[PDB]
C-alpha cells in the first residue's frame, strides 16, 4: 500500500504491457531481439542518428 | 392520400386556373375524370400556408377539413366493398 | 464526397491576408447568429447535395466501397497530415526532456 | 435537396469505368444542376430559330386578341432568339400540363400538329404563350430540369480558381504527412491493407448480392403503396360513378 | 493505358502451378514463332484499343496531362517495387563488404 503503480495502457491500437523500458537509470529497449533490427517498422514517425 | 397541396402560384402548377376545369388519371387503367376548378379551389380555403414542403411546392391543409375528406373517400371505399350498400347518396 | 478542390481554394482564399480586409469590410452590420446560420446552412447544402446526388450519379472516384473510402482517406489524410506531425513535435519534445521513452519509465524502486 | 418528379418507378444505378463524354466546346462547360447550383448568367446562351414557334404564336394571339404582344416578341425575336440553352420545357410535359389543367382537345391537337416530338419549349416562348412572367417560366423550367437531374446543363467555362495557393496548401500537404513511416509501418501490412483489401474484394466479389439483400425491402414497401393508391382509387371512382345519377331526382321533381 | 487488373491477375494465373500444367498441355503441337506472333498480337491490340478509344472515350483516371501520368505511374511504381529494392540490396552488400560508401572511397594515397 505503500509502493507505487506503474502505468497501465491498453487498446486494440497500443499497450504497454509488451515491453518494458525500465527505471531513469537502469534502462533497457522495450523490443526484443528479434524485431530490433525492424524498430522502424514500429513507428510512426523515426528520427535516425547522425552519423 | 398525402396532405400535400400543390401551389397553385405558375412558378410551381403552371397554368392552374387559365381553364375552368382539372383533369387527372385514376387507377391502373388510368380512367380519365374531369373536375370544376371551383370544387378544386374549395381545398385552397382550408390550406394553410404556414407549412410548405417538398421544395417548397406543397401546403398542407388544416387536419379538420383534410380528414373529412379522408373520411368521405373511407366511407365511398367500404360502400364499394360491401354488398348492401344504399343505391343512392340520398 | 465532393468539391475537394473548391475547399482547397476555400482554404487558400481565408489565408490570403487580403480577404481578411474583405471580411472585415463585410462583417459591417452582422450579428454571430446570422454568421453561424450561414455557415451551418452551407454544410447542410453539400451534405444535401451529397444525400440528394448520390442516388442517380457516381463521381470519378465511385468504387465498389463508395463514399466510405473517399471518407476513410479524408480521415487518414487529416491523421498523417496534423496527428503525426504533433506526435513527432511530442517525440522531440519528451526526448529532450526525458529521453526516448521517458514517459514510459517504471516508477523508482523504493 | 428533395427528389422531384412525378414517377413511381423505383430506379437504381450501376456505374462503368468510363467518364461522360460531351462535344468539345471552347467556352462551355457540362455539369449537374444541383452540384452546380447555377444562375442565370451562369447558364450558357445560344439562338434558336424562331419561324416555327411564331406561327403558332400568331395563330393564338390572333385567337386571344393580342397582337401587340406578338409583334413586340417577333421584332425582339428577329435573327433568333437569344436564349439559355438549358432552360427548356418538353413538348410531352408541356401537353401533359395542359391537359390536367383543362386545355381543349383541339387546342393539344393544334401543339401536337405544329410541334415537333423533340421539341423543347424556353421560359420567354411559354411566356409569351401563355401571358405569363418569364421569372414564374425560368423557375418552372428549372423545376422541370431538376427533375430529370441525370441530365447535365451547359454552363460557361471558367478557368481554375486560386492554383498557387492550392499548390502551396497541397505542397504543405505532402511535406507534413509523408514524412513518416506510416505507409511502411508493421500495422499498415498488419490491418489497413489486409482489412481494407478484404472490405474491397468482398464488395467486389458480393456487389450487387449486397445491394439486392438490402433493397428488397424497400422495393416491397414500394409495391404495396402503389397498389393500394391504385385499388382505392379505382374504388371510389366507381362508387361516384354509380352516385353520379342522384341530382336528376330534381329536376324530374 | 488500360486493364490494369487484368494485368494483374495474368501475373497471378502465370505464378499458379496448375497453370504451368496447362501451358505444358497446351503447347503440345506449338512453334515459337507462333508464340511470339500471339504474344506480339497481344500487345498491339492493347495498344491499338488505346489508340482508338483515346479519340471518344475518357476513363475514370483522365486529367489535364491524360495518359502521360498514367504511364509515369507505372514508371514510378516498376521503379519503387523493383529498383529501390535492388539499391536496398546493394547497399546491405556494399555496408557489408567495404563498410557504408566503401564504392566511393577515394584512391589508396601513394
Ligand atoms: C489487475 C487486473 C487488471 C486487469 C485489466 C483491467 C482493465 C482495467 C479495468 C477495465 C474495466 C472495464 C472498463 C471497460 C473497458 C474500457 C475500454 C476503454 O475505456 O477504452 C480504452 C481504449 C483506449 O484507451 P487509450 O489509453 O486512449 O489507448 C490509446 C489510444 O486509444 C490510441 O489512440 P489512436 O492513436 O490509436 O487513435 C484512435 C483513433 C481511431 O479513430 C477511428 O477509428 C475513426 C476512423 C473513422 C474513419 C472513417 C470516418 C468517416 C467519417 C467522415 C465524417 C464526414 C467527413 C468529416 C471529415 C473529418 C472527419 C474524418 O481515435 C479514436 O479512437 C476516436 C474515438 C472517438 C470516436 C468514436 C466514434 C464512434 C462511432 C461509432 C459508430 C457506430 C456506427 C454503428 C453502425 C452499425 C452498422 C449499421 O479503447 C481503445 O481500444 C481505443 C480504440 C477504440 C476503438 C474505436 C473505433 C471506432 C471506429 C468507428 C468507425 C465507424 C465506421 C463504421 C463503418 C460501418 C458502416 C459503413
Ligand atoms: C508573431 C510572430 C510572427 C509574425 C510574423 C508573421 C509573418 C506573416 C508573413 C505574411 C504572409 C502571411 C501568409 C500569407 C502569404 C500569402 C499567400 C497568398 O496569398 O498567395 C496566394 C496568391 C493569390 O493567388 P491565387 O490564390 O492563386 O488566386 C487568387 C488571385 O491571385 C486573387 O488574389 P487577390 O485578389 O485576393 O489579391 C491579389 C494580391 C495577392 O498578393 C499576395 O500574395 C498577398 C500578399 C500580401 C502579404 C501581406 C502581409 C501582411 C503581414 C505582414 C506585414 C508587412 C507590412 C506590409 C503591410 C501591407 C501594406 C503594404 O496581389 C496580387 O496578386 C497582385 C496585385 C497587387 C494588388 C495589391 C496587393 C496589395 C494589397 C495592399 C496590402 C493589403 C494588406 C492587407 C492588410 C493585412 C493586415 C494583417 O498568389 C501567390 O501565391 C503570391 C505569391 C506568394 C507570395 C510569396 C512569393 C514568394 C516569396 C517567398 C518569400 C521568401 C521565402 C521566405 C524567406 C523569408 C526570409 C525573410
Ligand atoms: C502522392 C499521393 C500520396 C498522398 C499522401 C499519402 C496520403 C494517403 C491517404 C490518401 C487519401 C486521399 C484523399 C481522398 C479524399 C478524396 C480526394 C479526391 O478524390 O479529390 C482530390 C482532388 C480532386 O478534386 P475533385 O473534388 O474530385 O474535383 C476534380 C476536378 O474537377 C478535376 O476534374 P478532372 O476530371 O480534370 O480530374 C479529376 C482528378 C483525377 O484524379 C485521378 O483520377 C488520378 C489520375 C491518374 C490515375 C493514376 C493515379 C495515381 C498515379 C498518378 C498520380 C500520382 C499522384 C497520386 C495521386 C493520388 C490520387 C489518385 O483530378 C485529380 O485528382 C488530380 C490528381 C493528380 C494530380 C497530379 C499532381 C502531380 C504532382 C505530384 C508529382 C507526381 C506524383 C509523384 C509520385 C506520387 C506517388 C505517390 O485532387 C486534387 O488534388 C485537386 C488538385 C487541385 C490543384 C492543386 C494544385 C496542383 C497540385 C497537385 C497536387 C494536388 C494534391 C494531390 C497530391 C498527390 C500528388 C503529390
Ligand atoms: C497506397 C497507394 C500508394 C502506392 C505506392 C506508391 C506508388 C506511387 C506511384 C503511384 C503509381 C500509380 C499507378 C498508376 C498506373 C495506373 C493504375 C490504375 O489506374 O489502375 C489501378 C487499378 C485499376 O484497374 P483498372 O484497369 O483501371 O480497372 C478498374 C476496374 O474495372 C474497377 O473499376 P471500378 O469502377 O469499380 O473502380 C476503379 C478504380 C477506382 O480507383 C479510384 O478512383 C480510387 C477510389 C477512391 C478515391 C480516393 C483514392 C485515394 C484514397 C482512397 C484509396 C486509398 C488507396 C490509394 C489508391 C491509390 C490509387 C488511386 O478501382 C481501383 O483502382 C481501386 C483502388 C482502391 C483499392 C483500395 C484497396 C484498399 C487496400 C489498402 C488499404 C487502404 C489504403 C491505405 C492507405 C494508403 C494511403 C496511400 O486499381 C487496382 O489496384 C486494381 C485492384 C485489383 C484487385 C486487387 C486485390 C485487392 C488489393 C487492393 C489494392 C490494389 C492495389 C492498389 C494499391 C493501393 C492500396 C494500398
Ligand atoms: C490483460 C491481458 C489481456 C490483454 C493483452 C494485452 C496485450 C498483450 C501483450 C503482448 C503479449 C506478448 O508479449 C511479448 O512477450 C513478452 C511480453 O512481456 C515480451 O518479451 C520480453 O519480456 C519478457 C519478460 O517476461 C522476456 O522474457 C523476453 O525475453 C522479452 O523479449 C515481448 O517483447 C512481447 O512481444
Amino acid at each position: 500500500h505503500e509502493q507505487p503503480y506503474r502505468a497501465f495502457s491498453l487498446g486494440f491500437t497500443a499497450n504497454n504491457l509488451s515491453g518494458n523500458w525500465g527505471d531513469y537509470i537502469d534502462r533497457q529497449d522495450n523490443k526484443n531481439a528479434l524485431m530490433r533490427p525492424a524498430r522502424m517498422m514500429f513507428t510512426d514517425v523515426f528520427i535516425p542518428t547522425t552519423k | 392520400m398525402l396532405n400535400f397541396i400543390p401551389k397553385r402560384c405558375p412558378s410551381v402548377s403552371l397554368l392552374f386556373g387559365k381553364r375552368p376545369v382539372q383533369r387527372i388519371e385514376v387507377g391502373q387503367a388510368r380512367h380519365q375524370l374531369e373536375i370544376p376548378v371551383e370544387t378544386i379551389e374549395k381545398i385552397y380555403e382550408g390550406v394553410d400556408s404556414r407549412l410548405e414542403y417538398h421544395n417548397k411546392d406543397y401546403n398542407a391543409m388544416k387536419w379538420k377539413d383534410f380528414m373529412k375528406l379522408k373520411l368521405d373517400a373511407y366511407h365511398l371505399l367500404e360502400a364499394s366493398q360491401s354488398e348492401t350498400a344504399a343505391k343512392s347518396a340520398l | 464526397g465532393f468539391h475537394f478542390q473548391q475547399y482547397i481554394a476555400m482554404a487558400g482564399r481565408a489565408i490570403n491576408p487580403v480577404q481578411w480586409t474583405r471580411a472585415w469590410r463585410r462583417m459591417e452590420g452582422k450579428s454571430a447568429t446570422e454568421v453561424y446560420r450561414d455557415a451551418l446552412a452551407w454544410t447542410n447544402n453539400q451534405f444535401a447535395q451529397i444525400s440528394r446526388a448520390s442516388q442517380y450519379r457516381a463521381w470519378w472516384w465511385q468504387n465498389p466501397l463508395g463514399m466510405g473510402l473517399v471518407l476513410y482517406g479524408t480521415y487518414k489524410a487529416w491523421h498523417m497530415i496534423y496527428m503525426v506531425r504533433k506526435q513527432k513535435k511530442t517525440a522531440q519534445l519528451v526526448a529532450a526532456a526525458y529521453g526516448q521513452g521517458g514517459q514510459w519509465l517504471n516508477p523508482v524502486p523504493r | 435537396y428533395a427528389t422531384l418528379g412525378s414517377g413511381w418507378s423505383f430506379s437504381k444505378v450501376q456505374y462503368t469505368k468510363y467518364r461522360i463524354t460531351k462535344p468539345w466546346t471552347t467556352d462551355t462547360t457540362f455539369d449537374d444542376i444541383i452540384l452546380s447550383q447555377p444562375s442565370k448568367e451562369d447558364f450558357a446562351k445560344f439562338t434558336k430559330e424562331a419561324p416555327l414557334f411564331l406561327r403558332f404564336l400568331k395563330l393564338v394571339t390572333d385567337v386571344e386578341g393580342r397582337q401587340e404582344a406578338f409583334i413586340q416578341f417577333a421584332k425582339r425575336c428577329e435573327n433568333g432568339l437569344t436564349v439559355e440553352k438549358d432552360v427548356y420545357v418538353t413538348k410531352k410535359e408541356l401537353v401533359d400540363c395542359l391537359w390536367k389543367n383543362g386545355y381543349t382537345d383541339t387546342e393539344i391537337n393544334a401543339f401536337e400538329i405544329a410541334f415537333p416530338a423533340d421539341y423543347k419549349f424556353h421560359y420567354p416562348e411559354l411566356a409569351v404563350l401563355f401571358d405569363l412572367t418569364e421569372e414564374d417560366c425560368y423557375k418552372y423550367c428549372i423545376r422541370q430540369r431538376a427533375a430529370t437531374p441525370e441530365e447535365l446543363v451547359e454552363l460557361k467555362y471558367t478557368k481554375p480558381k486560386n492554383l498557387v495557393s492550392s499548390y502551396g496548401l497541397c505542397f504543405l500537404g505532402v511535406w507534413f504527412g509523408l514524412s513518416n513511416t506510416v505507409l511502411s509501418n508493421a500495422w499498415f501490412y498488419s490491418k489497413t491493407f489486409p482489412f481494407g483489401a478484404v472490405f474491397y474484394m468482398l464488395g467486389s466479389y458480393f456487389y450487387r448480392d449486397i445491394r439486392e439483400k438490402l433493397w428488397k425491402e424497400e422495393k416491397s414497401l414500394i409495391h404495396t403503396a402503389q397498389e393500394n393508391k391504385n385499388m382505392g382509387e379505382e374504388s371510389v371512382y366507381k362508387q361516384m360513378k354509380k352516385y353520379a345519377t342522384d341530382t336528376k331526382c330534381l329536376d324530374y321533381l
